[PDB]
């Protein structure tokens, strides 16, 4: 696991 | 541009079809064309723009990381050559986004939402360049990223509730910048924890139309903190 | 071509890197370049060629089906225009494959394996054109598909054991042609059932180095038969 | 479900 950034939604 | 003859509304319509078809390069092309008509983007249109280009550059970053891993694991010219080909492509997409942001989208007026989102977007795509940059260009890219995130942070703290999804997503992405690009693990943990704690303290500010987005980012903040501790 | 200056072995190497990176357009481009050097492809290289182009055209077919479904579900010009753009792209990829097959790969000499595989490949990509074709071109595409599959079938029955994966995969794909393109459900069920039954009857002919491929296709034959009955 | 054709392997 690396750092999680903002995902895509809708 | 190749979209110059198409009506803005048809461009928006087609970007939505391309999203449905998972044609994210087309989707990105349609949205660029829409942006170049010179009118402001609504919230839904900003999401189309964001989703399209993040999907494009996401596939490129994932490709680059596989090839970089192979390259270092073997440290002929083939792996380095192919890695540079993907890297050059990735930089070209980031330049396209950053150019749209400067030529068209980033303005002094308009929504706080819109102004924060584009500065966050500028921060992200400089961060993507910073992931593949070296030397006399790296620290200059890192500072353009930090500078854009910081302006977005100042505005968001002044003008948005602490559960606003743009404010949260920005803070998440700045903290990822701190931890992975700036190598400031303390700043990362301190920004992420503050952002999450202030979000819970003013939990009542959740919006009816975006609370699912807000609570998702809050969880991702907690995921990063668990990872980083 | 854009790959004309690159050594064949570097082209093969880079197609393998692109497969690892899930860059299937690049992978397809590298393999086209390898094919154009004019030497025969090994089994591993044929798999690279097959995997790359099937991945490209697979994404295009899936896109086309979403847009076609939307188009018929609404029966402005936007959906039809965008569907034709994807359809034109898909046809261009199929023409590229079929051109490589005719200009370089399909020959009278060489392996039965190699000769069956390329005729199967010619059958598949005509079938992909047949999926999006209409009218004064449809039945002509359907017959080029049938004709290529049939030649591959004659050779495979004569020269390959009934569990050979190319022979099985060919038979699976011909039966899909029968059921979906030719609208001959009986021929489809009859070919699939014979292929599966003859495979089990001579189950002892499984090869040490391809039996996983063989037993996978046998199961897919049984999946189609269950669906079709 | 539509008809299944040959998949990609390795
Ligand atoms: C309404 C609006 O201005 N635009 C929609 C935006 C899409 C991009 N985001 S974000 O990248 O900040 C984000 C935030 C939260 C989640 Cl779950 C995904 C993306 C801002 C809003
Ligand atoms: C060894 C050789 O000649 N080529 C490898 C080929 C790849 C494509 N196949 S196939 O499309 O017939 C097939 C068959 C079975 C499975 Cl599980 C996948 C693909 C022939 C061999
Ligand atoms: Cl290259
Ligand atoms: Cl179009
Ligand atoms: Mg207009
Ligand atoms: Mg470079
Ligand atoms: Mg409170
Ligand atoms: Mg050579
Ligand atoms: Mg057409
Ligand atoms: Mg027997």
């Amino acid at each position: 696991q690396r750092s999680t950034s903002t995902p895509n939604v809708h | 541009g190749a979209m110059g003859s198409m009506e803005r509304a048809s461009l928006i319509q087609k970007a939505k079809l391309a999203e449905q078809a998972e044609r994210y390069e087309d989707m990105a092309a349609f949205m660029k064309g829409a942006v170049e008509k010179g009118e402001e983007l609504s919230c839904e249109e900003r999401n189309l723009l964001s989703v399209a280009y993040k999907n494009v550059v996401g596939g490129q970053r994932a490709a680059w990381r596989v090839l970089s891993s192979i390259e270092q694991k073997s440290n002929g010219p083939e792996v380095r050559e192919y890695r540079e080909k993907v890297e050059t492509e990735l930089q070209g997409v980031c330049d396209t986004v950053l150019g749209l942001l400067d030529s068209h989208l980033i303005k002094e007026a308009g929504d706080a939402e819109s102004r924060v989102f584009y500065l966050k977007m500028k921060g992200d795509y400089y961060r993507y360049l910073a992931e593949v940059a070296t030397g006399d260009d790296k620290k200059r890219i890192i500072d353009s990223a930090r500078s854009a995130y910081q302006e977005a942070m100042d505005i968001s703290k002044k003008e948005m509730p602490p559960t606003n999804p743009i404010r949260l997503g920005l803070a998440l992405n700045f903290s990822v910048f701190h931890y992975e690009i700036a190598n400031s693990p303390e700043e990362a943990i301190s920004l992420a924890k503050t952002t999450f704690d202030e979000a819970m303290a003013d939990l009542h500010t959740l919006s009816e139309d975006s609370y699912k987005d807000s609570t998702l980012i809050m969880q991702l903040l907690r995921d990063n903190l668990t990872l980083w501790t």
